[PDB]
RNA sequence: CGGCCGGGAACUCAAAGGAGACUGCCAGUGAUAAACUGGAGGAAGGUGGGGAUGACGUCAAGUCAUCAUGGCCCUUACGACCAGGGCUACACACGUGCUACAAUGGCGCAUACAAAGAGAAGCGACCUCGCGAGAGCAAGCGGACCUCAUAAAGUGCGUCGUAGUCCGGAUUGGAGUCUGCAACUCGACUCCAUGAAGUCGGAAUCGCUAGUAAUCGUGGAUCAGAAUGCCACGGUGAAUACG
RNA sequence: AGAACCUUACCUGGUCUUGACAUCCACGGAAGUUUUCAGAGAUGAGAAUGUGCCUUCGGGAACCGUGAGACAGGUGCUGCA
């Protein structure tokens, strides 16, 4: 894909890793069961303050030598043709046509 | 629906808009592009101005909104019939 | 005794039968055969090798099985008492092989192919 | 055999009897039976006129027929007249839960009609 | 002295038993006793990828990786055995996870 | 087929009567290979057979037979440019799995309230000539003899 | 049709991995990137060095890279220098510590790369395919191959259709599994477009196997 | 009264290496042949079963949107960032699947037997609460060990008695749970209520030669959540081939 | 081999122009961390916390911003190159 799209998955993660701490906590006392419904509502305020691309579910996972956003196989990290490259010239460990 | 545990969902921005117009009185259309922040009952009589997409609609909150969401009074697609 | 045994295996079943002289009592998995096989097509199955011999009532045979389902754990079961019984004789080869106990059923499930829904059923062509 | 003006089935097993009734599915039959303490496979016939009044109360708690027709049409009344995409959706008679529209919703726009 | 298990972990057959014969033959030279090998229920993953770049859905590939697992305990372990084993090297590519107790 | 080799597959006999033709009859009358609930079926439409006739437990099932059997059926045929129906004698085993087809037919084209009723019934009618079964061996015959003149083609 | 490649069905038959390491899930994909990244660097720093095979392992918490190259001086420089810049940045591609060995091929016109490379070459270089394929079929089945094939495809010498052309001399069995086919691919980018030069080399049988 | 625990390497099993099956033997047919039919023995008999493997070439077949590339074209825009919407519309047509139309069944109770896989920002047991989706606490498990995870069809007992039904589940209102910055357009699932069409389907047409068709469940990839599709696993298991 | 947002390539509107993504050059500052406001967000204004490593003590490397250029960028057409 573009070159502006990968740059934009690198972005994201890069965000993701930021913004993880203070994510997980406003999270965490958002759906605390025993906790003051003030302290809540004013966490659910602050996590809605937080970065949009922070949250780790607005990244999709993309081919590694590419970028194609389809067919990605998190065994290998890359898409279902450039697996299958590898796999013929034998730089995957172990990868093998089977038959059964 | 969203969880009871969690409350009824509300943007920040659209909050505060609200909370300073009908604390200070004001009668112009909020113009917001928040389609998803839920009806509460403190906006009743406000002029909201939904985005569509492509143009903000108007819409004047009463007493039988409250609890829906401002996109369920905002249709974003024109259907006028095929033949 | 001697403790005749011989293990029998059909589709994905496996059963290990051991013989031993005495009364006609068939113990399979700690039950009765009643018990384990409530389908009597199953019960005369694994009454069938010692039907053939003749010597029912004259061995007690105790069996323990895992895998497949009912027809398979029985399959497997008869073909253990066939190999047991062997075991116990080996004069009963000529009997047991021509009413075919003996040979050991090799058909097994055939493995999901890619474009057919099943092994062999293909998905329906519409010519236009 | 009579229940809120229905004339309930008088040889069919109690609970599928009272389902009969504008309100009463079978875990609500179950749970009327149950309350009233009556078992569920006796049917209408062998069932005294005081059994069918203590089934007339335990129903009488529920909201069934005409008052559950009402609300039920009241609800659909004030999506409409409330202005929203639901009602839009009851106005236009297509799919109100957000199923396909491109095919296979005649069970809302009823059977077929050509060009 | 509890005994020391062994998990080799490979993706070939061959190489994995000269590792595990290996150590299980050094095991034995140095007067360990030795309970092994154990050929444990080998992994195999399976991938099914489109080879073809646009449409044609019935065209694939299937592959497989294939982990075979040796499992080698040491009973009764002696300072000269584990000096042996140590300063043994076993073929790389080869996993070895060695459980204490 | 083309080649003309076909393998008979060797059938089991049924556990209770050991009667190859009442397994090949569970067979038919199975369905989505639920057998154990064909051969109860089969199983318990023999006994309320038997005890309706008053003979022994297979002998109604022969006579039943006997009575559907098809001697000769039709079969299209295409010699010197015309259409012809020509009637064919059949081998007794497809003789056989005719007759039994037809009788699982008509049971499960009855209005009785259960298959083993209705198969019971339809071969005590079948027996005493009365049934849909022997009605549609008839109707096989009359139309082979009405069209005998093409015998050889 | 479509044929299978040929390094890839005799993988583990006849055939060794180019890549040989173990690892779990968790860094499998990060091995695999980390291997591309080294092995797209290394071709292209040793372009002109006549590089035929580069076999990365991963030794515990290390990489060892070894360079299958028919001119071993030019990888390696006046007493060493050129491995040690290259294993200098290879450990920083990796990550981990590096360490590079150079395997020489003794005769490179029975290997496949090589061939393709020197084909590929001539043909930037501005020279006519036939005469280039057949020279190299010659000097194959001259040092020895047990059979050789060169296939040229698209837009030779600058035709405005692409066609595709090929010889083949002795025998090149590609259905026998256990026949040894070196077989590999290069690409020559010309004014014209892209020229695609694949060579198998069929070097003998494999009865034993030894994978 | 549980292989559980001392104990035993017997057996299932787990892999790794080997033996075996070749018309090898017998009889017949056949041209002193290839070859075919039948038989013995054998776990298997004639390619034992299944798969990977796709010759020279045809279709200027498809892909410049995986990728690489020649030529062309844009460069304060055909490049870049953001919020909302759309790809989910709806008079209609075609193709592929799922569910049924009931009694060889629906519902209820008790009960039995699999295979192959996945798991660390993961699978998540036990105990408590919730009608339920789930929640709280939290063991164990980078796993033949822990979890996913009770297989369903079946069997036994009862009821239903041929109804548009105790068949069918669409649609629809209310109330919910979870994931997620956020379920209005536009999620999945749960409970309560409603019970459309449908009573075996024209011309025509598709798949299938045996563990196959048919039927019943299970797992995986993609994935925060989102399969009636795709890919695999097994349980029961036929009819027919005269030509 | 799985579109609520992201994917996203389409539309509306708001924005940027050596640029979202690189190499080079010059200048100025370690980066980084914490909070306020404006705005739908993109960015803009700010504020505290900030002096890291070699250091041949000449200063460098990484990192960020600014400025001019070569250039970047194109999921734009031709699968009949
Ligand atoms: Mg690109
Ligand atoms: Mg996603
Ligand atoms: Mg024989
Ligand atoms: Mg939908
Ligand atoms: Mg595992
Ligand atoms: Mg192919
Ligand atoms: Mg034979
Ligand atoms: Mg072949
Ligand atoms: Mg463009
Ligand atoms: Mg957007
Ligand atoms: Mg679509
Ligand atoms: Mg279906
Ligand atoms: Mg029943
Ligand atoms: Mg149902
Ligand atoms: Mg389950
Ligand atoms: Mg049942
Ligand atoms: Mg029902
Ligand atoms: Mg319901
Ligand atoms: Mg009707
Ligand atoms: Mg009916
Ligand atoms: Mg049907
Ligand atoms: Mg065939
Ligand atoms: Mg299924
Ligand atoms: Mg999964
Ligand atoms: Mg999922
Ligand atoms: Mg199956
Ligand atoms: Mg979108
Ligand atoms: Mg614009
Ligand atoms: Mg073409
Ligand atoms: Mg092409
Ligand atoms: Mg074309
Ligand atoms: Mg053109």
């Amino acid at each position: 894909a573009k070159q502006s799209m990968k740059a934009r998955e690198v972005k994201r993660v890069a965000l993701a890793d930021k913004y993880f701490a203070k994510r997980a906590e406003l999270k965490a006392i958002i759906s605390d069961v025993n906790a003051s419904d003030e302290d809540r509502w004013n966490a659910v305020l602050k996590l809605q303050t937080l970065p949009r691309d922070s949250s780790p579910s607005r990244q999709r996972n993309r081919c590694r030598q590419t970028g194609r956003p389809h067919g990605f196989l998190r065994k290998f990290g890359l898409s279902r043709i450039k697996v299958r490259e590898a796999a013929m010239r034998g730089e995957i460990p172990g990868l093998k046509k089977a038959s059964w | 629906p969203r969880s009871l545990k969690k409350g009824p969902f509300i943007d920040l921005h659209l909050l505060k808009k609200v909370e300073k117009a009908v604390e200070s009185g004001d009668k112009k259309p909020l113009r917001t592009w928040s389609r998803r922040s839920t009806i509460f009952p403190n906006m009743i009589g406000l002029t909201i101005a939904v985005h569509n997409g492509r143009q903000h609609v108007p819409v004047f909150v009463t007493d039988e909104m409250v609890g829906h969401k401002l996109g369920e009074f905002a249709p974003t697609r024109t259907y006028r019939g095929h033949a | 005794e001697n403790q005749y045994y011989g293990t029998g295996r059909r589709k994905s079943s496996a059963a290990r039968v051991f013989i031993k002289p005495g009364n006609g009592k068939i113990v399979i998995n700690q039950r009765s055969l009643e018990q384990y096989f409530g389908r009597e097509t199953a019960r005369m199955v694994v009454r069938q090798p010692l039907e053939l011999v003749d010597m029912v009532e004259k061995l007690d045979l105790y069996i323990t099985v895992k895998g497949g389902g009912i027809s398979g754990q029985a399959g497997a079961i008869r073909h253990g008492i066939t190999r047991a019984l062997m075991e116990y004789d080996e004069s009963l080869r000529s009997e047991l092989r021509k009413a075919g106990f003996v040979t050991r059923d090799a058909r097994q499930v055939e493995r999901k192919k890619v474009g057919l829904r099943k092994a062999r059923r293909r998905p329906q062509f519409s010519k236009r | 055999a009579r229940i809120a003006g229905i004339n309930i089935p008088d040889h069919k097993h109690a609970v599928i009897a009272l389902t009969s009734i504008y309100g009463v599915g079978k875990t609500r039959s179950k749970a009327i039976l149950a309350a009233a303490g009556i078992a569920e496979d006796v049917k209408i016939s062998e069932l005294s006129e005081g059994q069918i009044d203590t089934l007339r109360d335990e129903v009488a708690k529920f909201v069934v027929e005409g008052d559950l027709r009402r609300e039920i049409s009241m609800s659909i009344k004030r999506l409409m007249d409330l202005g929203c995409y639901r009602g839009l959706r009851h106005r236009r008679g297509l799919p109100v839960r957000g199923q396909r529209t491109k095919t296979n919703a005649r069970t809302r726009k009823g059977p077929r009609k050509p060009i | 002295n509890q005994r020391i298990r062994i998990r080799l972990k490979a993706f070939d057959h061959r190489l994995i038993d000269q590792a595990t014969a290996e150590i299980v033959e050094t095991a034995k030279r140095t007067g360990a006793q030795v309970r092994g090998p154990i050929p444990l229920p080998t992994r195999k993953e399976r991938f099914t990828v489109l080879i073809s770049p646009h449409v044609n859905k019935d065209a694939r590939d299937q592959y497989e990786i294939r982990t075979h697992l040796r499992l080698v305990d040491i009973v009764e372990p002696t300072e000269k055995t584990v000096d042996a084993l140590m300063r043994l090297d076993l073929a790389a590519g080869v996993d070895v996870q060695i459980s204490l107790g | 087929p083309r080649r003309r080799v076909i393998g008979q597959r060797k059938i089991l006999p049924d556990p209770k009567f050991g009667s190859e033709l009442l397994a090949k009859f569970v067979n038919i009358l199975m369905v989505d290979g639920k057998k154990s609930t064909a051969e109860s079926i089969v199983y318990s439409a023999l006994e309320t057979l038997a005890q309706r006739s008053g003979k022994s437990e297979l002998e109604a099932f022969e006579v039943a037979l006997e009575n559907v059997r098809p001697t000769v059926e039709v079969k299209s045929r295409r010699v010197g440019g015309s259409t012809y129906q020509v009637p064919v004698e059949v081998r007794p085993v497809r003789r056989n799995a005719l007759a039994m087809r037809w009788i699982v037919e008509a049971a499960r084209k009855r209005g009785d309230k259960s298959m083993a009723l209705r198969l019971a019934n339809e071969l005590s009618d079948a027996a005493e000539n009365k049934g849909t079964a022997v009605k549609k061996r008839e109707d096989v015959h009359r139309m082979a003899e009405a069209n005998k003149a093409f015998a050889h083609y | 049709g479509q044929k299978v490649h040929p390094n890839g069905i005799r993988l583990g038959i006849v055939k060794p991995w180019n890549s040989t390491w173990f690892a779990n899930t968790k860094e499998f994909a990060d091995n695999l990137d980390s291997d591309f990244k080294v092995r797209q660097y290394l071709t292209k720093e040793l372009a002109k060095a006549s590089v035929s095979r580069i076999v990365i392992e991963r030794p515990a918490k290390s990489i060892r890279v070894t360079i299958h190259t028919a001119r071993p001086g030019i990888v390696i420089g006046k007493k060493g220098e050129d491995v040690e810049k290259l294993r200098k940045v290879v450990a920083d591609i990796a990550g981990v510590p590096a360490q590079i060995n150079i395997a020489e091929v003794r005769k490179p016109e029975l290997d496949a790369k090589l061939v393709a490379d020197s084909i590929t070459s001539q043909l930037e270089r501005r020279v006519m395919f036939r005469r280039a394929m057949k020279r190299t079929v010659q000097n194959a089945m001259r040092l020895g191959a047990k059979g050789i094939k060169v296939e040229v495809s698209g837009r030779l010498g600058g035709a405005e259709i692409a066609r595709t052309e090929w010889y083949r001399e002795g025998r090149v069995p590609l259905h026998t599994l256990r026949a040894d086919i070196d077989y590999n691919t290069s690409e020559a980018h010309t004014t014209y477009g892209v020229i695609g030069v694949k060579v198998w080399i069929f070097k003998g049988e494999i009865l034993g196997g030894m994978a």
